[PDB]
């Protein structure tokens, strides 16, 4: 995902 | 010159109806388009070309009726037998019995009347209602009462998905189940208690599928329905017309709650190593473990037992097997019914569902048992009711929809008065 | 046909709303321009879709906030109502003098929005309980709309103040004054507190620098999962009302707890094959919920679980039975089979299995107990009370609010300790 | 029309049963595929082609049952007649007779009932269980009690593997052997004591293989069992049913512990060399070197001898040889039994299992004997019991499983009484 | 099916357990990535395998080890429950003061891992006896879990220090403290020392510099060969309870000695046979065991022999009977046939036979004696006591602990004197  | 009318109210009803119409269409050679590449009992020709089914599909959540409106059978049902409202039942009886259905019953009854106007040899009705829910409970009981005050003499069966004994699918179930049972006491002549707990067990053990789903459940329910209706539908050396059950299995006017069973529900392998004659098939049919409902018939008496055989069956073995099964001492009947057996024969072997877990076999039996052990189920269910009515839990969601509160009391007590019958009839003369 | 307007309020409510709308656009395959690639969105000329939401706040900062973030052009300017001052962390400045002159206008933008639907299933609110703007305006609006449409339900996706890690000094007054009114005209007060969010984002994903975007995204995922079983077909469908019926036994024990599953980091992502019992063990763990209240310290009055994806319903029901039966102490006896299930048919974006757990449980009275503790400690000295009593508020309403709070917690305790 | 049930409980029982079923499939000419290219006694035809064997396999340890489910015979047996538990027996009799024994024995009784209903002229039961084991004693005794209280008149003949007086494969054999002996004393009508040591010196003196393995032992026991059942299986000049045995060799209803013997037992090296005359084969059958039980028959006095001949057999020289044996001074019967020999003849030689160290030969004699010297075994075995119950060794492992502590005494006491009778018969008049 | 859990605490426990997981992975054919090239492993997505194990310590330095040595990517990232202070060689720091704070989290992980089983056959733990982390936390965990799962049984491979090798100067204290309750609620205490391993790798394998690597490898291979007969088909199968009857005549006389066979160096490996006679001559001596207690100065109450490979049961049986009735004096006479054997069908990786010799003897009682010796000379003067009582632990306990030891050793000597 777009965690970081 | 002989046919039925099936109603599938609520959420479970439409599911089992989807599976059952699948099975019927794929038995009679009727394509999912309604065109052919016996059906007078279920389908009807629109003058030429395509078949249309005899059914009505009610619900209030537009979800399932839409899913079947654009599923695989989008072009089979007449678009006027799919009645969906706007709001939802929300598991409270009064929502589908006083406010919402208050006018939807008008359209439903007008459509049922227009259907019956076309039927020529109508025998009875086959409703389908998961009483644990809201709409199948409330609207179902309202429709039952409306039909019983409208037509009358026509028989009225039913296939209710009661709440399981142990596993939980809702919390307000003992309310809208007791209300439906009290409103179903007299208008319905035949109640066939189905419970998703025993069939999960079966699918786990006999069908060897460890991770079952309502799809397989409903496949099996459709198989039971078809094995029961094969008498009317196709030929048989000894046929029964559903008005048979209305008089063989209803001794006293109030008590008619029975349980069903089927055999042999066996996988491919577990039947490949099996002779599987009438003897074993009927000695397994009586087995309390694989009953569709959930109870312990070994702890109660039997009162009446219908058995419809289908497939290439030899009658001598039927007679001898019923003799030896009445010989047993663990299975005993009540004093007031010595001839506690009913049989029927149909020459149509069971049809397999293409892509179904059930295995193909020549001989099959379907058993409809009016027993007296199922009594305890009500008690157990009634038990739950008390543990909720002791503090008037969840009652405001019911009194808010016009339902008079006292109703609960009446039902809860009057259903308990039903016990006065059961625990009496289990006593010999 | 079962539509849902999405009212917001305050800066936190507005940021949460923007995050939720962009996540829903992701699920329903919309792009940040509103083109495909009726329950939530509305059709608009040229195949465009616009969310059915209004955005209210006293300060125009949140306006530029919801403009800056992506998917900010989905909304419509007719639903951008905004004051000028900002209640600046003062409750009464968003409930009596300054907030009032906005709510009227907001009523208009609701009345030409609700009737736009044909079968409205109910509202839903996203705001804070400590900030003056969000709390005050949302409370007044809940009042007005419950006066208007009493038949529909109004979920309040509320974020209660961070109990121990406080960022402001006037939380207890605002929280108490708001809850005193929320307990009346609300139906689903699902509480969230940043303590639990930081706990989860630290000790369950080992993330580096948790900003408010990640917490908003997580609450967004939970918010979506709450009603996705309605948004889509399923083997056993639910809605916003079946939940209410199966979750509250009395008209004021309607304060919930939220939990999401599954949540792991890359290290743990490599391991732990995905299967329903693992999901159950993850959802029914204590620290895996949006509320800083160890649920073992109370009993679960009732709890529903919505699954998303394809599975075996027998496994779901059997796991539910096993978990309600083995740990019988933490569950309540006088009600049987107190767990509830539902199953959808379309999981989230690339997530084969997803569980959303909502539970009405008496383990959350501790939160109100400690908030009222802070309140009564700050009120015995009349500290920071002039800021309120200068704006028409009296000192009796505070005693009424605290006494109503104590009556609510006493109801929880009393009908937890009951038996059969 | 006439047949036998085959039960295999325990570990050694199941392995020797695997060997026995290999031999049975080989003799009649049945392939491990179930398809074949007399079997009514053992097999049952599955309507079209395949055959299912009348058998149940009880063991609480999955390992051996998993092996047979994934061995070379995975296709033959019915997928339900392989019943496996989940935990070991751990050689403490109470584990397989009180705690978990209550869990699976009901399933065994269900399966046995469903397997017997599909039979007509069932005669007996042939259970197979080592007594030294945990489940071979506990579960075996529980099953035997269930069958006794269930059927009754049906004969029952176990084939138990009693521990050798010298070789030891466990350290708690006395305990869970005394217990199962006291249980089986009144249930199984004819218990043939099959030892496990004397077979080793047998296969070292005759087959001349120095390092024998359990599989050879099981093949030899399978040969004995087939040589026994050949009468009901096949035709012959003197058919002797199974209900014959418990009629000839049970003088008093309590003393029925018989020891067996088999001949000819010879590998290929001297097969062509030695002549193997009927006289010499029945002389080798009586020499105390090759009695399966570790006993010197000369110590006591015989009471009954059933000799079953199969293959090419000439009755005249048979009678002459039996007369010579009766005149031998090394062997003699008790006074009160003048007619000591019962004889049966068949019309079929043995068959050879590829790999079986035995050699093909036209004639075969299996001679079972109810004698007196076997008594001493119990004595010496009982010996060990004292040197354990004099210090309550290992007793807590039993008392922790529900079994009463002092119960041992009773069992021990009872065996003493058994020994009593084994001296009340050897005395003259 | 008959699955087993793995707890490894303390420095030595963790080292030996890592080596044991290495040997098992090389036996089941599992490369360090968790692929093939339920008794011990669990399945995971993509056919990956997770070892069922929990690693605990009060100082996370051991993390380095379990991440540096081979087969470090196997374990679960949630199964590393580590402290921060470190018990620092003191028992109190790991059983009353600090270990009493993470032992609850270890219990939670144990519950989350055991419920995933369907038939839990038993427990096995590995730890030192003086190591504060190891002894303290392991003994506390044993206490808790046996108070939790009374049906299941624990088989701990604790590694006692023998005084012939000097490691630390406070061992006797922690040793006796852990023995006070290790004889209480543990059913198979297979003791291991270091002097035996040094003597082995010097005068039995001719190794040059006996290093911890090969010592741990040897003890881990023995640990595997102990229970292997359940991991595979066998002719006379066993489990962790068929030993728990054949080898525990009394609920406290359960202290086991371990020996492995065969053991030789390269040249010796070339010029010798591998048969029942040689393996038997190799295993019944004194210096093929892992206990610095000369067994020929005592007796064996019972002795199990788990063979591995393939052979003729008559041969091993006659060899056992012969070695018994020739060593009639060194065996106990008041019990009959005190020996047991058990044969599997699959030899280990590398050879064609294997022999694990487990013994409930009456010789190792003397071991306790010598340890008790030091105890008195460290208690009569109350030496080094100002590190224990200063952590809540009341001194009185120590006294009665020693008393308990007496009973234990007394029993052994008493049973060495029994006749018929
Ligand atoms: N045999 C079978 N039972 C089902 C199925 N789906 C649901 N059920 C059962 O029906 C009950 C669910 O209640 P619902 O019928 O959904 O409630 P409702 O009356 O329809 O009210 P609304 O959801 O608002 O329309 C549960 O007891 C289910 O176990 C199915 O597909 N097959
Ligand atoms: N004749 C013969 N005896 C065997 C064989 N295998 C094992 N035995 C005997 O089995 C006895 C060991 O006890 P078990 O039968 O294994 O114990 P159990 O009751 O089956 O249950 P478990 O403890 O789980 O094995 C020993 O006396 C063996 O001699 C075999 O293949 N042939
Ligand atoms: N998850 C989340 N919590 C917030 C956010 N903003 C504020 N909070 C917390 O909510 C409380 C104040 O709410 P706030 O929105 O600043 O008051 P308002 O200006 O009246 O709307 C404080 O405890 C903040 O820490 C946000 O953007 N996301
Ligand atoms: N066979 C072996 N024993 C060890 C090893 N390391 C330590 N031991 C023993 O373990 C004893 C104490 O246990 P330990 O776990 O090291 O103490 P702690 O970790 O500080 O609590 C030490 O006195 C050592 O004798 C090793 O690598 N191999
Ligand atoms: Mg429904
Ligand atoms: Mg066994």
């Amino acid at each position: 995902n777009t965690n970081n | 010159m002989r046919e039925v009318i099936s109603i599938h109210v609520g959420q479970g009803g439409i599911q089992v109806g989807n599976a059952c119409w699948e099975l019927f269409c794929l038995e009679h050679g009727i394509q999912p388009d309604g065109q052919m590449p016996a059906f007078n009992t279920f389908f009807s020709e629109t003058g030429a070309g395509k078949h249309v089914p005899r059914a009505v599909f009610l619900d209030l959540e537009p979800t399932v009726i839409d899913e079947v409106r654009t599923g695989t059978y989008r072009q089979l049902f007449h678009p006027e037998q799919l009645i969906s409202g706007k709001e939802d039942a929300a598991n409270n009886f009064a929502r589908g019995h006083y406010t919402i259905g208050k006018e939807i019953v008008d359209l439903c009854l007008d459509r049922i009347r227009k259907l019956a106007d076309n039927c020529t040899g109508l025998q009875g009705f086959l409703v389908f209602n998961s009483v644990g829910g809201g709409t199948g409970s409330g609207l179902g009981s309202l429709l039952l009462e409306r039909l019983s005050v409208d037509y009358g003499k026509k028989s009225k069966l039913g296939f209710t998905i009661y709440p399981s004994p142990q596993v939980s699918t809702a919390v307000v179930e003992p309310y809208n189940s007791i209300l439906s049972t009290h409103s179903l006491l007299e208008h319905t002549d035949v109640a066939v208690m189905l419970d998703n707990e025993a069939i999960y067990d079966i699918c786990r053990r006999n069908l060897d599928i460890e991770r079952p789903t309502y799809t397989n459940l409903n496949r099996l329910i459709a198989q039971v329905i078809s094995s029961l209706t094969a008498s009317l539908r196709f030929d048989g050396a000894l046929n029964v017309d559903i008005t048979e059950f209305q008089t063989n299995l209803v001794p006293y006017p109030r008590i008619h709650f029975m349980l069903s069973s089927y055999a042999p529900i066996i996988s491919a392998e577990k039947a490949y190593h099996e002779q599987l004659s009438v003897a074993e098939i009927t000695n397994s049919a009586f087995e309390p473990a694989n009953m569709m409902a959930k109870c312990d018939p070994r702890h109660g008496k039997y009162m009446a037992c219908s058995m419809m055989y289908r497939g290439d069956v030899v009658p001598k073995d039927v007679n001898a097997s019923i003799a030896t099964i009445k010989t047993k001492r663990t299975i005993q009947f009540v004093d007031w019914c010595p001839t506690g057996f009913k049989v029927g024969i149909n020459y149509q072997p069971p049809t397999v569902v293409p892509g179904g877990d059930l295995a193909k076999v020549m001989r099959a039996v379907c058993m409809i048992s009016n027993s007296t052990a199922i009594a305890e189920v009500f008690s157990r269910l009634d038990h739950k009711f008390d543990l909720m009515y002791a503090k008037r839990a969840f009652v405001h969601w019911y009194v808010g929809e016009g339902m008079e509160e006292g109703e609960f009391s009446e039902a809860r007590e009057d259903l308990a008065a039903l016990e006065k019958d059961y625990e009496e009839v289990g006593i010999e003369t | 046909m079962r539509e849902i307007v999405h009212i917001q309020g305050g800066q936190c409510g507005n940021q949460i709303g923007a995050k939720f709308w962009e996540v829903i656009s992701d699920e329903h395959g919309i792009d940040p321009t509103g083109t495909y690639h009726n329950v939530y969105y509305n059709e608009a000329t040229g195949g465009r879709y616009v969310p059915r939401a209004i955005l209210m706040d006293l300060e125009p900062g949140t306006m530029d906030s919801v403009r800056a973030g992506p998917f900010g052009q989905l909304f419509r300017p007719d639903n951008f109502v905004f004051g000028q001052t900002g209640a600046g962390n003062n409750w009464a400045k968003g409930h009596y003098t300054e907030g009032a002159e906005l709510i009227d206008s907001v009523l208009d933008v609701v009345r030409k929005e609700a009737e736009g639907c044909d079968c409205l299933q109910g509202f839903q609110i996203t705001h804070s309980l400590g900030g003056g703007t969000g709390s005050g305006m949302g409370t007044l609006l809940i009042s007005k709309v419950r006066e208007e449409y009493p038949d529909r339900i109004m979920e309040t996706f509320s974020v209660v103040p961070s109990p121990k890690v406080s960022d402001t000094v006037v939380e207890p007054y605002n929280a108490t004054l708001s809850v005193h009114q929320l307990v009346e005209n609300a139906d689903e007060c699902m509480v969230i507190d940043n303590e639990a969010l930081y706990d989860i984002c630290f000790r369950t994903l080992k993330l580096t620098t948790p900003t408010y975007g990640d917490l908003n995204h997580l609450v967004s995922a939970a918010m979506s999962g709450v009603t996705c079983c309605l948004r889509f077909p399923g083997q056993l469908n639910s809605d916003l009302r079946k939940l209410a019926v199966n979750l509250i036994p009395f008209p004021r024990l309607h304060f919930f707890m939220i939990g999401f599953a599954p949540l792991t980091s890359r290290g743990s992502q490599q391991y732990r094959a995905l299967t329903v019992p693992e999901l159950t063990q993850q959802m029914f763990d204590a620290k895996n919920m949006m509320c800083a209240a160890d649920p073992r310290h109370g009993r679960y009055l009732t709890a529903s679980a919505l699954f998303r994806g394809r599975m075996s319903t027998k496994e779901v029901d059997e796991q539910m039975l096993n978990v309600q039966n083995k740990n019988s102490s933490y569950f309540v006896e006088w009600i049987p089979n107190n767990i509830k299930s539902s199953i959808c048919d379309i999981p989230p974006k690339g997530l084969k299995m997803a569980v959303t757990f909502v539970g009405n449980s008496t383990a959350i009275q501790e939160m109100f107990k400690r908030v009222a503790e802070q309140f009564t400690a700050m009120f015995r000295r009349k500290a920071f009370l002039h800021w309120y009593t200068g704006e028409g508020m009296d000192e009796m309403e505070f005693t009424e609010a605290e006494s109503n709070m104590n009556d609510l917690v006493s109801e929880y305790q009393q009908y937890q300790d009951a038996t059969a």
